[PDB]
RNA sequence: UUACAGACUUAAGCAGUGGAGCAUGUUAUUUAAUUCGAUAAUCCACGACUAACCUUACCAUAUUUUGAAUAUUAUAAUAAUUAAAUUAUUAUAUUACAGGCGUUACAUUGUUGUCUUUAGUUCGUGCUGCAAAGUUUUAGAUUAAGUUCAUAAACGAACAAAACUCCAUAUAUAUAAUUUUAAUUAUAUAUAAUUUUAUAUUAUUUAUUAAUAUAAAGAAAGGAAUUAAGACAAAUCAUAAUGAUCCUUAUAAUAUGGGUAAUAGACGUGCUAUAAUAAAAUGAUAAUAAAAUUAUAUAAAAUAUAUUUAAUUAUAUUUAAUUAA
């Protein structure tokens, strides 16, 4: 008999498993972006792994439009603007989104990508609650402060004065 | 144990190299504080044999340190073997930096394999909140691993149809939330970012919900049912959007040119 | 596949038979597994990951991006060693390379004797261990180009047995004086040549040769009575065998022309007696030889 | 293949020294800024003395900031020649030498390592790991720093004879087009046991309906017979042999003088006879070329040692 | 760097770019270029 | 100094420059100052991707003197350490200094402008000449062109390169529960061409060939980056950095105001216009884009005034949504 490799093992080498979506109640909208594709694709795939162990129905990653920021310099440091060098950065972005989660299990994939997350990748979540219209016990600006207390001062009192 | 190397005078019987290896994390985690001990010099003499290191130069090393050291050496001038000959022994610290990412994806091969499959325990099944008793959605945002102002920002978006109000207060409803109301898609959505914390921002939002319902509800002064509602700021915003709103003529279709389906005894045989 | 406790049990860990039964449960047998063709999530090579290479894996004890310990529980003490040694044999030496443990115990000779053998054929044990080379000439020379003044070095060597074989050989380099010697070294091997020798010991007669504008004159000599000729034709005659020897030069004394023309004079105005005999068809006898004779 | 593998090609995250994505933009260029003045810090930590006469310079690179959403750590390259205690002995196992006093500030030391007063400056996690290089001609940023801090008694009256010719017997002369042909056959080798592993393990079999649909071909351990990591992973690494090199002085060395070394490869024959496509660092340096430039000043002013290395 | 010798006693660290400009202040008092003394304002 | 080739030029074509007004830079002159460069090609909307203050480097007046740094030595205030002394921090003082858009790009680092040529350079071996050297056919053919090919006592290797490549384009797979919708899209991966094929003709070094046409197949038609050497001791010490030399109650530092916006002539570069193949109004189920931007914000609709039914334009009031497919 050869070695036996576990299904766990074996879901290294194929692409990450996704669950059904039952209701399509979108629970969280987790956005990654980063200035290079590579590691965002990888952690985005660590991602979908994560969430299918934990229960999580997830879609993605949806890649959204790159944005591309652009600035053009002169290159010598003095004198001489007629030969000017280019210069670009791209933010690669990718949406997951969760279905179908209670808040508890949720709250569980986000720490655990959180502590192993990938060098120069960011990460945006925009979390879903549905409540009802009335609830229990619910869900002065400092300018304004200083404005009451010099119209309190001598020198705007003694204008005041009628 | 963790706390091992702050207590010398439990090294005594361990082997040779664990003796050192206790004597090197004192001075690393020590470093300025670190002051000589007895017990740890008569420990690091037991290992005069393990290291072949004469029993009197440990203790002057012991004691003087890095000096010590190029006294017994005799002199300070070793070699500069800065051009010296490549031996095919170490890798470029490009080829280093390749093995580092293979480290990296082992890293996390090892994390799927093994230690997602036991997330798996904390699985719980999905208690829906009823469509109809939760018809309020708050939108939170939350940036990770950073400080963000928008970080406070709350949504509230709900249907209109959907807030259990008669006809004319649902009217007053739409009335008074001017541009919050699309009548097009029906929702009425309003955020708040003006507090510090999401929770304060939500509670406000819920606040001016249950005083907008109030309001619309008592209909016994005005009821606004002679004002239409006003609809031009929806208007405005469809401008600024594209719109597809044309589908392929259905007297064009022709169902009979479309394919048909071949015979294939090979499939149809297979199948038996 | 789903295997059974057991199984799994004599194979892997203990610590991994609770991730192993949890995966089992969660992932229904039936599972068409699909590859990905965007993101390569696994290694290129099968890996169960039970084992913590030394090499390909992080350091256990080493700070990085992705260490679990606690900042004050790091047990990398000691800064002084590669924490990570290559892996497997320990090195990369590139198939059909050496390593360069020895360098300075490389020899000229050796090298010409190697080089030659694979060029030539000559036997690498002669060249290394019966011939002896001797700079004869060595100076810079230079060619006036566009750039700029362009200087090379030139050796001229001569290369003998001792015992009749002596070749003379030229070498020019741009980069350094040893470079153009080792090429006249190996140079004046490929012209090895034997000369004939009277007695072992002198030329056949006396020898007036013209090459180019040197005049040669060399006379045989006396047994015992050593080589008495210019410098250039000393250094020669000791390579070649030659012990007794008289001559002069006249008119042009150049170095380099007086060596060339000393080899062609040993081998172009010689005969030896045994040729002259054959071609007459006559007796030649050395007098003082027969005289000592039984 | 060759950018779908983590050990055949450089991730363009490494391209920058900072590795950083923030949403808040104000907060990344402060963390770009913190990345800059920590990076000077540390070259001025390198420097240590025991006594007047022994002053130990260590040579280090520039830093690698990799910041994810938990942690900031500081990756960097040093290269020390012991010159103190180059013994055959074990005394140097009974005293922490300056460069081990050193290393063992950023994170060990449990009152006033470096990482947590980092930590407060970055308000996050911060670990430091340094890595020794045992040759300076591995890091093209430490050969130059060494040169022009260390080698300027060779080159401040002309480039010595001794010290040209030392840096042009560095490294053995290998063939680039050899090497980069064995792994080309090697890669092939590799590639053409996979596709033997599944035409078998489909030949033999490992619903026929399902039989047009699924792609499953079998077992792990059959489509991956005989690739293991003792013969895949090193075979397959790049830029595992340095090729070339060329070494540049200039400046005031009364008037500036530049002396330039060339020795080697400065190209990639991997790329020519294969599929395999190169990339370009920054979309303007080759990935095989790693270049950087070290200045100094001396009697009469600045000078500058620019290195590059050509590793294949 | 000026914080670095009280919270490492220990070790002794060499500021290259502050020394480098005490060795130039040196050599220009030997020269006699340095730089005349300050007028105080008590004068 | 010869011949050939190459571009360089010229031609043709479209719209301009040179003329008017204005904008802007420069010059000259003026001024307490009108800061300073750059200033043929290779300066002149250049440095400068915004000079009311600031910026600022200039001028007038007033004011500061170890100053922003590091170290030394004192003095204190403070906290720890150690049995009141020590050490930490902070302030003050002390003196070496700090500081300098002061001079020197023709002393420098780095960067850049301008040009040339790359089958370019070196290395190894072989061969020719006594040798310095040469490496020979060849002043080859061919292409728009290193374009492609052939050849010689030369044969290789290395770089220089070309290319490989990345981009665009075409197609495939994957991803999106097609309400973040643009699925006519987004972005990862891979494929594709340096096109191929036959046919007749015309030349040839006629052969296993070129130039053409012709039919056939194909979405296939465009770009990029970087350098090899050398010259102008070309620009920059005003992006920052270095040596020398000079200032140190001032050539350093701060504040108020002024100047950099002056105006005879001259020059560069722009804008607007001199009317009918062309200007002006109006066009609401709203003809038709792309690429960008919005936490040191982008600002909807509405209302009010100019102002007239309304619209339009400008501003105010108010501040919806969005920190964003
Ligand atoms: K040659
Ligand atoms: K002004
Ligand atoms: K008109
Ligand atoms: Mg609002
Ligand atoms: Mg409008
Ligand atoms: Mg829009
Ligand atoms: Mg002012
Ligand atoms: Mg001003
Ligand atoms: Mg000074
Ligand atoms: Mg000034
Ligand atoms: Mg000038
Ligand atoms: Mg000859
Ligand atoms: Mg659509
Ligand atoms: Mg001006
Ligand atoms: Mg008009
Ligand atoms: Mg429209
Ligand atoms: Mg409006």
């Amino acid at each position: 008999s050869t070695r036996p490799y576990p299904v766990n093992v074996e879901a290294v080498y194929y692409a990450p498993l996704k669950l059904p979506i039952k209701y399509g109640d979108l629970v969280a909208d987790i956005q990654l972006r980063s200035y290079d594709n590579e590691n965002l694709d990888f952690y985005s795939d660590f991602i979908l792994r994560t969430g299918y162990y934990l229960g999580i129905p997830l879609t993605g990653p949806k890649p959204l439009p790159t944005r591309r920021e652009r600035w053009t310099v002169i290159k010598s440091p003095f004198v001489h603007a007629k030969s000017k060098e280019n210069f670009e950065r791209h933010t690669h972005k990718r949406l997951i989104r969760a279905w179908d989660t209670n808040p508890e299990v949720l709250q569980m994939l986000i720490a655990y990508i959180t502590k192993h997350s990938m060098a120069g990748v960011g990460m945006k979540c925009n979390f879903f609650q549905r409540s009802e219209i009335s609830l229990d016990l619910g869900s002065t600006s400092a300018v304004g402060q200083k404005v009451l207390e010099l119209l309190d001062s001598p020198d705007f009192k003694k204008h005041l004065e009628k | 144990s963790a706390d091992l190397y702050m207590h010398p005078e439990k090294w005594k019987g361990l082997p040779p190299q664990r003796i050192l290896e206790l004597y090197w994390e004192r001075m690393a985690r020590l470093g300025s504080e670190y002051k000589p001990n007895k017990d740890e010099l008569n420990a690091l003499l037991t290992t005069s044999e393990y290291s072949n290191v004469p029993v009197n130069d440990i203790k002057k090393l012991y004691h003087r340190g890095e000096q010590g050291a190029i006294d017994i050496k005799g002199g300070n001038v070793n070699r500069d073997n800065s051009l010296r000959p490549f031996m095919f022994d170490e890798l470029p610290s490009q080829a280093q930096e390749l093995v580092a990412q293979h480290r990296e994806q082992r890293f996390y091969n090892r994390l799927a394999a093994y230690e997602l499959p036991l997330l798996a325990q904390y699985r719980q099944e999905y208690k829906r909140p009823s469509p109809e008793s939760h018809p309020v959605t708050y939108r939170y945002t939350s940036y990770v691993g950073e400080e963000h102002p928008n970080s406070r920002k709350v949504v509230l978006s709900v249907k209109t149809k959907e807030l259990g109000l008669e006809e004319k207060s649902l009217h007053k409803f739409r009335i008074l939330a001017r541009s919050r109301y699309d009548h097009t898609t029906d929702i009425f959505k309003m955020s708040s970012d003006k507090f510090e914390h999401a929770s304060q921002n939500a509670r406000y939002l819920h606040d001016i919900l249950q005083r907008l319902l109030a309001e619309s509800k008592d209909l016994t002064e005005d009821d606004f049912s002679d004002v239409p509602l006003d609809t031009r700021h929806t208007i405005a915003k469809s401008l600024r959007k594209k719109k597809r709103d044309y589908e392929f003529p259905e007297h064009w279709k022709r169902p009979e040119d479309a394919p048909k389906k071949k015979f294939d005894i090979v499939d149809q045989l297979l199948s038996t | 596949q789903h295997y059974d406790e057991s199984l799994l049990s004599r194979y892997y860990p203990e610590s991994l038979l609770k991730s192993i039964k949890l995966a089992q449960q969660t992932i229904p047998e039936d599972t068409k597994f699909r590859v990905s063709r965007n993101v390569e999530f696994a290694p290129p090579y099968l890996d169960d990951f039970t084992k913590i290479h030394p090499f390909w894996d992080y350091k256990p004890g080493m700070p990085h991006l992705h260490a679990q310990e606690e900042n004050n529980n790091f047990s990398i003490f000691r800064w002084d060693q590669v924490q990570q040694p290559l892996p497997g044999e320990g090195n990369i030496l590139p198939p059909g390379v050496s390593l360069p443990n020895d360098g300075g115990r490389k020899s000229k000779s050796a090298d010409v004797a190697a080089g030659l053998h694979k060029q030539t054929g000559v036997d690498p044990d002669y060249i290394t261990r019966k011939l002896t080379m001797k700079p004869l000439v060595m100076k810079r020379v230079s060619n006036q180009t566009g750039k700029g003044k362009i200087a090379s070095f030139y050796a001229l060597v001569v290369v003998g047995d001792k015992n009749g074989m002596v070749g003379l050989g030229e070498g020019k380099s741009r980069e350094e004086m040893s470079k153009a010697i080792f090429k006249a070294h190996w140079d004046a091997v490929r012209n090895l040549k034997e000369i004939p020798r009277y007695e072992n010991r002198t030329i056949y007669g006396d020898i007036d040769f013209r090459y180019h504008g040197v005049k040669l004159h060399l006379r045989s000599a006396k047994p015992g009575f050593g080589l008495r000729v210019n410098h250039v034709i000393f250094e020669i005659c000791e390579c070649a065998g030659i012990k007794d020897l008289s001559g002069k030069v006249y008119k042009s004394r150049n170095d380099m022309n007086i060596a060339k023309g000393t080899i062609e004079a040993f081998t172009k105005a010689q005969k030896t007696l045994d040729e002259v005999a054959l071609g007459r068809g006559k007796k030649l006898v050395d007098v003082r030889k027969v005289y000592y004779s039984s | 293949g060759n950018i779908n593998n983590k050990l055949q090609h450089l991730n363009n995250m490494n391209n920058w020294n900072t590795q950083i994505y923030n949403y808040n933009k104000n907060m990344e260029i402060m963390n770009t800024m913190n990345d800059k003045l920590i990076n000077k810090l540390l070259y001025k930590m390198m420097t240590l003395k025991l006594n007047n006469m022994n002053i130990n310079k260590i040579i280090m690179s520039k830093t690698i900031n990799q910041h994810s959403l938990n942690k900031l750590n500081i990756k960097f390259y040093y290269y020390n020649n012991d010159i103190n205690n180059n013994n055959n002995n074990n005394n140097n196992n009974y005293y922490m030498n300056m460069m081990n006093k050193l290393m063992n500030i950023m994170n060990n030391n449990m009152n006033n390592n470096l990482c947590n007063i980092l930590s407060y400056y970055y308000k996050k996690k911060v670990t430091i790991e340094p890595i020794k290089l045992s040759y300076i001609y591995l890091n093209s940023d430490i050969f130059s720093k060494y040169i022009s801090l260390n080698d300027m008694d060779k080159y401040n009256n002309g480039i010595l004879t001794n010290y040209q010719r030392m840096l042009n017997n560095i490294m053995p002369k290998l063939n680039d087009h050899n090497i980069s042909m064995n792994y080309i056959n090697n890669i092939n080798n590799i590639n053409n046991n996979k596709y033997n592993n599944m035409i078998n393990l489909l030949n033999n079999n490992n619903n026929n309906y399902n039989n047009n649909n699924n792609n499953y071909i079998g077992n792990i351990n059959n489509i991956y017979n005989n690739m293991t990591i003792d013969n895949i992973p090193m075979d397959i690494l790049m830029y595992k042999y340095l090729v070339g090199w060329s070494i540049k002085f200039k400046g005031r060395l009364g008037r500036t003088s530049t002396t330039n070394l060339l020795n080697g490869t400065f190209n990639n024959k991997k790329y020519l006879w294969s599929n395999i496509n190169n990339n370009y660092k920054l979309n303007y340096i080759p990935s095989n070329h790693n270049l950087y430039n070290n200045s100094n000043i001396n009697k009469n002013g600045k000078y500058n040692i620019k290195v590059k290395l050509n590793f294949i | 760097f000026r914080h670095l010798k009280t919270l490492y006693p220990d070790i002794e660290f060499v500021d290259l770019e502050e020394q480098y400009r005490l060795s130039m202040v040196e050599a220009k008092k030997r020269r006699g270029k340095g730089a005349p003394k300050k007028m105080k304002k008590d004068a």
